[PDB]
């Protein structure tokens, strides 16, 4: 497997 | 109106709470878009005031500022670097010890987004002393805080071998291996995510995963009914099988060949191909 990054945006 | 962004940044110095909350919502709103929107917020000079609001004693003001910084940190690497150059990291690390779970969750969101950037941005998180606080939060009774700490540690483990080794040197592996025993399946999935990213490094980082005793649990998770957990354990094991012959030998000595050859007859075509490729990597030399 590759290295997996994760970004998250907030909706509040 | 582009003129509204400097006025929004100006309202960040407002003595009134609802003016402050309204400007923070607009900034958090704009940073919910693409990099072009985040760049307009940064170019308006919002980062210095946002970093100062991290010292606010008001719970609601601190949350809104953290959410705005979190969304800005979801942009490009040079925009994440602007968050770093504004001095946000020392405050975020301090906020990792806050008894307020809402504040602690938002601080973990911002740090995770910063750790989603390049190796230069991940190393700044390491150099600010985030790792031992993140590792300590793996002992939290709060399952939500536990997930956020796993998200942050996984993104740090997504950088180069130096950043992965820093996660290992901070003593994260024993806590990750113990989390493989979690009955909570979404926590168990995040722990496999972190272990897979760590096992994606060089032979030194792969051997550290083996030395922590992760292989017996990974092999057992190959029989999991949850196909997401099954795949994540399969991905972590196949990363370990990518190492040298000493690394492949430990995988075989853990009994993975029997389960891997069984998984070639799994009802999921995707799992069949991953089990087939893991057996390929296990051929020595």
């Amino acid at each position: 497997k590759r290295k997996r990054k994760r970004k998250r945006k907030l909706s509040f | 109106p582009g003129s509204e962004l400097p006025q929004m940044v100006q309202q960040l110095n407002s003595p009134d709470q609802q003016e402050l909350q309204s400007a923070l919502w607009k900034l958090r709103n704009i940073a919910s878009g693409g990099n072009e929107q985040i760049q307009a917020v940064i170019d308006a000079g919002a980062l210095p005031a946002l970093v100062q609001l991290l010292s606010s004693p008001n719970e609601q003001i601190l949350s809104s500022a953290l959410g705005a910084l979190s969304n800005i940190a979801s942009g490009g690497n040079e925009q994440i670097q602007a968050v770093i150059d504004a001095g946000a990291l020392p405050a975020l690390v301090q906020l990792l010890s806050s008894p307020n779970e809402q504040i602690l969750q938002l601080a973990l969101w911002a740090l995770s987004n910063i750790a989603s950037g390049g190796n230069e941005q991940i190393q700044a998180v390491i150099d600010a002393g985030a790792l031992p606080a993140l590792v300590q939060l793996l002992s939290s009774p709060n399952e939500q805080i536990l997930q956020e700490a796993l998200w942050a540690l996984s993104n740090i483990a997504s950088g180069g071998n130096e950043q992965i080794q820093a996660v290992i040197d901070a003593g994260a592996l024993p806590a990750l291996v113990q989390l493989l025993s979690s009955p909570n399946e979404q926590i168990l999935q995040e722990a496999l995510w972190a272990l897979s990213n760590i096992a994606s490094g060089g032979n030194e980082q792969i051997q550290a995963v083996i030395d922590a005793g992760a292989l017996p649990a990974l092999v057992q998770l190959l029989s999991s009914p949850n196909e997401q957990i099954l795949q994540e354990a399969l991905w972590a094991l196949s990363n370990i099988a990518s190492g040298g012959n000493e690394q492949k030998q430990a995988v075989k000595e853990a009994g993975a060949l029997e389960k891997l050859e069984q998984l070639q007859s799994h009802e999921n075509e995707k799992i069949q191909k991953e089990a087939q490729e893991a057996l390929e990597k296990l051929q020595s030399h």
